[PDB]
């Protein structure tokens, strides 16, 4: 059921690539080019990490839910959870 | 690394409400803004 | 008159503080105390640089546009306009 | 020490035009007001 996910939300338009990084950082869900998108990966791997320590630092009680980043040619988001995370890049479509 | 622990862990007992609020989330992210 | 805006921003659904970055990292226009405004946003401005780093390092044409982060208690937008940048600090609910 | 006169820069009519394009955003941003469902969450 995890290739229908990723079918079901690659046919979500505009969506380059479902590539989801683990907490590891470790290609555990990649569908692109995995030499060129697993340095993007471990790259999102330390900005999760940049993103958990500004919750955790600035506020003692937040958690880190979930992040929106409009970039110049896409439109990219990050899904956390508290054990592991995720990573999708979509386009405006 | 290996596809023998990767089939552990994804079929193991923790991915199961992550899964289900990575489908959640993502489905929740489908709704389209505009900029115009 | 983004004076009306703010004043229509006052009693809007959710506003948990109303700032501004002012000069690459130093606010100035504040609603607040000096580490909310001031520190925090200059700790996003350094994450946010981290970010543009990050899109610059995927393609250095491929500069960042508009930012926002969900959480627990609160919700903040985050605008890089061109030497200043946006923050907006709201409640999730 | 930050500034000589923090005021004059913001109290002009260009760089609040630039703040003006940064509304622009805001009130783009703004309109949504979605909020998230629970589906029995607990917590």
């Amino acid at each position: 059921e995890v290739e229908e996910t990723l079918k079901r939300l690659q046919s979500q338009k505009g969506v380059q690539g479902i590539i989801v990084v683990n907490t590891e950082g470790i290609p555990i869900k990649s569908t692109m080019d995995n030499p060129t998108t697993t340095q993007y990966a471990s790259l999102m791997h330390s900005f999760i990490l940049k993103a958990r320590s500004t919750v955790r630092d600035i506020d003692p009680q937040n958690d880190l839910t979930f992040l929106r980043i409009r970039s110049k040619k896409n439109e990219i988001m990050v899904a956390p959870d508290k054990d592991y995370f995720l990573i999708v890049i979509q386009n405006p479509t | 690394l290996t596809e023998e622990e990767k089939q552990q862990i994804l079929h193991s007992e923790e991915f199961l409400s992550f899964f289900d609020h990575s489908t959640r989330i993502v489905e929740r992210a489908l709704s389209e803004q505009i900029n115009i």
